[PDB]
């Protein structure tokens, strides 16, 4: 183990997979040992007669690196090189099923969290990406210079297509960019979903004639089956939809990855929810961050991707990873590796969970004009989120700081828009 | 009657000091203006016709004023919009409305 | 939450699905307000105006048993029921977006795992189930009396197309029903995937006419989108391949079900590897049990299921889940809810990890005759495997204690058996 | 069979199909040894070797319940249950076959009719349902707090398909919302089918711009084979047109289902007529009641079933049984069994048969909003029609009594529109 | 009515279709009022303006002839002509709905059965018929000179596929031509079809292998939906299978021309089974006798049809409809009309219902050797069953009384047969 | 010219008396007013612009009538319309026309 | 030449007291014995001809063993398997060899 997968001279190629595993050994085992082990167990697993008529060094995986995490005992980090020969090209599914496919469940290892992947351009190229990316994106929708605004529509259940039809509309003409599916609305007795996507066509379309603007709401095409998947994303089209939704952790990634080719050859924008996935990445300690998620999302296809609320640097740092081409190594933001896109267009962050009026200089400051704010509720609400949204961006790009000056700023939209004054009462 | 435009169109009508502000964060960014104007303002309707040159040697926000009063005096019963690019980025990062008939 | 989403006197319908959660509430959140939580973010979340459009308490998700856990502290156990109209049918997807879609992010909850899921009858009737179940397996490969016994190919990466079927070839001769690919084996540059299915037919074929035992070699079909994965399929019916394997967690299960769905119609047996289990499973205090996963899979579609080496009960448990038609509730066993299958067919169970002929015996007692044997190995060491286990079979119909005799029972047959004789020296 | 398939202490369980047959031994038959004869002919029809190889208990009829008829000599109900396993999952077709198929035929029964079908929740999941219902239906036309209005086109048969198109605008624009074909229009050679669907379309184009009001006609697409009568659907599928007729019993019940699948894949309302129903249903002593054919039909798909024009509460019963998602058992009505339809939707009564304008206030009355009144012929009358419907349910909302003064608000609103009046005065 | 639809002078035309009703009418009601009343009812119904744009008298129904039936009172005989062009070409569908489609309810008839129709050269020209026929049949099966023997296996409902097939062979080896799926076995949770197609065609191979005459087995196709119905028969031809089985009352008249033609196409033969027959045919006084069914089984498509056990003379006479090309009118044997068949292919009837070899003389007697003897278990009762036919036809041949020599050459035959000593025996 | 609307449109124009008792008609089954306005009257447009909210606390009809005569007042070249559901039965049980341009 | 049988065929050919004791336990689980026989043996054959019934009213393992007896002195060139079935849980438990040409 440590003779053959623990390689603390071998410096990695441009060409290799890099994992970062956080991981606490089980008492009595020494750190290499175990980082040797990781490297050996997501790679080769440990003889026998058909073991000589294969070239046994060059398939293995081998830990170059191990350091002590700062500030916590028994703790350390494995950087861990594949081969890209390891790998089939194009497929996320297959790069998970080698690299946390077992590792996960070895006894010696107290705990383990895979932190980080650098993927090699080599790799990256074999892969669609994103359907159309932030830029296509943005022209499509003709909407510069401002983050989208979003809303999921309430209640989750029990609404009737017609109904849900309504709410989209008035959620829509009150200024908002997007409504969107519940995760948990796909085909329920209460509300089937052609009826649905019928309806919300419809209401999109009043609401774009209405207001002379592009309007889109994420109709979830998450199905049983694949064939119900596709004839729900074909309904879309047919109806002129600009955005479908997918939740990739649910309905795997196999199903992502040919939804985000049929979204390329079709032109429909693919939104992302990421439904479970606190189930994987919430403990520190344990499962896969969500940063290697996001990179897997990013490679496998999606236009947007749900980013959670705002640690907020680690937050930042896979923001860049989704958005950017280049992202330098950076400790502090949880960036273990320094990855290149290779001009893959970058996945729209969606900022969601309740983003509260007043805080939307925050978001403005924090993710920038290339992101989604998701609002978790009526035509004059929408529209006080929008006048607040439009005067962060003015004051921005006016030089004031909205961090220091946001709630002066709402104060003063608020003074000529009576939907923002009443919002800003409550 | 309700129609809006996609940047700002929730705002009062920015004043030609609000404009220059834009402009000069335009500048500031390096994104050099693109004066178009149109004669309708439809969602679906991308192009609009581009006012005789994107400034690329632009040195005041004023003088992306002229051009806008210019076409003003041209295109009285027309729409303007102002668009920059980050050719860097390869994004269009502006787009916003200076003019409604 | 707890004046609405607490229900202790609610008792549940036969229509309703049950979740069994193990939670641990942060510092100050008394284990009932936090059980009503949990039943609230599984369900509907938290007012709008669309709210009194609809009917809420209807689709309420309602915690109506918490009970502390014996022999720990600060942990529960809620018990919630879910009404049969929340779910789509026919949809692990939707069941798991609506179940632990969101409520493993909740802040107030320290800890939480989802111990178990009762199916209600009217929801399982919406499944196919497994493509064939166990008793139509064993009839189609037709082998009875005995565990099935399996061998994955050595070294996981590395052989050639035409090598990897010398191997399969040799351990099939050798008296293995199965062989099977590793679940890092898609389509990698070193062998391609067409090839290594042409070249393992023929093994399959040349085994089968010099044994004259049905043989088998689980196909991986997983692959990066659903086309592949269907053409893949294809190309192993039209070799005549009796199983081909899916990796369920990683590919997701939409895939797995649409597979499943394809392999009934075509007369293909499904064998199902749980890559990344342990991502999700091992923390015994977060995540989602592996029993959950397996109901599952068994109402999305598999015919085998890998189910760990051997908690000894809490595996004979979920054994019993997958196998039996009716399962009584038995917390020793982790049962945390009486299941009926409604003549859905069983799963056969498959434990691997180096299952060491010496423990044939234990393996026998534990699994009995409907279950796989996969062994982690030549045509020796595959004879040596399966003279141990018919002599096994032999003495537990005899009377003979496995557990006492076993070592006595192999000696005794590796008296005749030079093959078994050398394994045993081993 | 009295002593294994007569048990009176049995309670069904909530998976079992129950039926209630009301029977009349021959003479010297004792009634409980015909029912459990019922009970037995139903499920097993009675030694042969095979029959150690089952389990022959297990699907087994069991008749749970024998009771005379009140009123009557030598007239029983007989209750039996059936296990859900006996029936193919979404089969209206198999449960018929089942239920009904051979025990017609035994001759120890003197009479037999099949009253009443309790379909169990976990059966009633595995069918799709109406293609729409009730609700979908009136937010698909926008039609609500009336009932719908239809007239069939007369004469039967010799009216070219342009001027049957003439007479459907005629119609159409007088008022009505449907027009339908009759139940011998199918592809005769004085009007073939394509020719008839092409005018209707136009007609129905034409009343809807002159009136917008959302306008249909129950084109027939019964036909003599599958790719025939798909031909048909998909026509009018293209023509733009919101609903189709199919007459369920005479095309049978594996056509109706599939044409309810692809009504519900292809957003079109689907109208059932019910013709030879009286061959199965008018013999009160012989054959199946309309009631459980309407069961029937509810579960193999139709958004429209006619109903016969209005024994009042036995009709009362089967409108319960077709719209509400729980109905008591209530034997006044003629309900045996207590039905739960598990938010499977309702289906729309049509009570036609020269329902005479004077008669509305009565029909309002009985039906309610949710039905259609179909009129066995000009604008005019037509008009006077609406007319008296609006009326009719005007005062009704008001509080006025349509059985006392239904005649004094036809005379109210006949005051101020001439085609009321002249309508009146017929 | 009487003065329009009572035409006692009217000679009916070679290209009517003519129906013969006995009815009762209710006590008031003159028999000739009532007759015009049935051709009324079952043609056009009965002003309106569209009536002036039609030819009323052309597509009239025309009572031609009443007459009292011998021997009862209150009860007639109503014969009815209707021109050719009311029907649809090629659709039993719509002669049904128009036939029998309303004049059921009419309520001035207190009861009445459709006794008989006659279908004109010009109606039969425009339908397939069976896709083989008896000669076509016998030449592909290459059986000659003696009725075919069928077994239906027992019991219904347990039996695995396996199991299932294992009771087919043995009773195929034995010496049967036809084994047949009972017609409750679809798809059940207990034995899928699928796997019931395919064991069943192991076994039949296995049969024809050994015994060195053709095989076969009704495999039932009858399915929820024409798309399985379609893959059923369509994996029937898959694997060979020389005939299959419909139900054609319970799926449908649709259906079962849309399989009569894939039958035809396909080269494969199509038993039907009259499931709920007896809901139409029972009663003497009500509904529609069977050989009205019969006929348009053939019109529709079918080589075998139930046809009962064995009044005989009735029973004759729709054998006869359904064989012979030509059938002269015969009231003792039921035919109330001349049929002429054009040619069409005459369908096999098949006697069923435990018809006990010691009544084997008399069976060979009544159908002849076009026919089909279905046996209501293993191989000895099988050869016993074929011992005792091919004695039979000898006997016959020969010149031997069926009727008075059929004991005594049972026991000739039984001599040297020890199977048939064995169940001349019981 | 002879344009229609669903419910009580060939009916007379219903007076505010008429109106009121539809409104405690509502109210009695507890249907709660929902108003809404549109510019057309289209049978294949489903949506019309909701005025500014349901009355979910009105226990008057004259207060659904006070919001249809403001409703008038700022539309008055619009059609309203009085919508009702049965959120138990999931079915919108009212929907009839109050004013027309 | 190196061709197996599916269960027991990798141990040596059962004695009867072997068969006699696999029957014994057949007999506990309420197996009732198949005996079946084949002038083959061919993994992709199914089925085998069934001698004579299944023994549903077998009380001794010794009758079942004078059954196969019997077949062997008909079918001596034939090889014999012993099946039994679980007709409560469906599932054929047993199938080995006891005779081999």
């Amino acid at each position: 183990y440590k003779l053959t997968y623990y390689t603390p001279d071998y410096t990695p190629k441009d060409t290799d997979l890099l994992a970062a595993f956080r991981f606490s050994p089980q008492p009595g085992v020494p750190a290499d040992e175990a980082g040797a082990a990781i490297a050996a167990e997501s790679s080769t697993g440990t003889t026998v007669w058909t073991d000589l008529l294969t070239d046994m060094d060059r398939y293995k995986g081998k830990c170059y690196h191990i350091e002590p995490v700062q500030g916590e005992e028994n703790s350390y980090f494995a950087f861990i090189a594949y081969p890209l020969d390891l790998f089939e090209e194009g497929s996320v599914t297959n790069i998970l099923t080698s690299i946390v496919g077992n590792v996960f469940g070895f006894k010696a290892i107290r705990s383990l969290r895979l932190e980080d992947i650098r993927f090699p351009v080599a790799l990256v190229k074999t892969f669609q990406g994103p359907p159309h990316g932030i830029q296509v994106e943005r022209d499509l929708l003709n909407k510069y210079g401002r983050p989208m605004l979003g809303c999921t529509i309430k209640p989750k259940l029990g609404l009737s297509a017609k109904n849900y039809g309504r709410a989209v509309y008035e959620c829509l003409r009150g200024g908002l960019d997007f409504t969107k599916d519940d995760e948990n609305i796909n085909s329920q007795p209460f509300q089937r979903w052609r009826d649905r996507f019928l309806f919300v066509a419809d209401a999109i379309h009043k609401s774009q004639a209405e207001t002379g603007e592009i309007k889109g709401h994420y109709l979830n095409v998450t199905a049983p089956t694949c064939e119900e998947m596709m004839k729900r994303a074909e309904f879309a089209k047919e109806l002129g939809m600009p955005i479908i939704m997918h939740d990739f952790l649910t309905a795997g990634f196999t199903a992502n990855t040919t939804l985000a080719k049929w979204c390329r050859d079709n032109g429909v924008l693919l939104h992302i929810h990421r439904a479970m996935h606190a189930v994987i990445d919430r403990q520190r300690n344990h499962g896969i961050h969500f940063r290697v998620l996001a990179k897997c999302l990013r490679l496998s296809g999606g236009d947007h991707l749900h980013s959670g609320t705002v640690d907020k640097a680690s937050t930042l740092g896979f923001v860049d990873l989704m958005r950017e081409d280049h992202i330098e190594a950076d400790r502090s933001r949880g960036v273990f590796f320094t990855q290149d896109w290779a001009s893959m267009p970058g996945v729209l962050p969606v900022a969601s969970g309740g983003i509260h009026v007043w805080h939307m200089p925050a978001l403005v400051e924090i993710f920038g004009d290339d992101s989604v704010l998701q609002f978790g509720g009526n035509a004059p609400g929408a529209t006080a989120n929008r006048v607040a949204l439009e005067a962060c961006v003015q004051a921005r790009n006016e030089g004031r700081d909205l961090y220091r000056e946001g709630g002066d700023i709402l104060r003063e939209a608020g003074k000529w828009s009576p939907e923002l004054a009443a919002a800003l009462d409550l | 009657k309700e129609r809006r435009f996609e940047t700002f169109s929730y705002l009062p009508p920015l004043s030609d000091r609000q404009i220059a502000a834009q402009i000069e964060y335009m500048i500031e960014q390096g994104f050099h203006p693109l004066i178009e104007f149109n004669e309708h303002s439809n969602p679906e309707e991308f192009y609009w016709t581009m006012w005789k040159l994107p400034l690329f040697d632009c040195k005041s926000p004023q003088q992306v004023l002229d051009e806008v009063r210019e076409c003003r005096s041209e295109y009285g019963d027309c729409y303007i919009r102002v668009a920059g690019f980050d050719n860097i980025k390869q994004c269009q990062t502006v787009s916003f409305i200076v003019h409604r008939p």
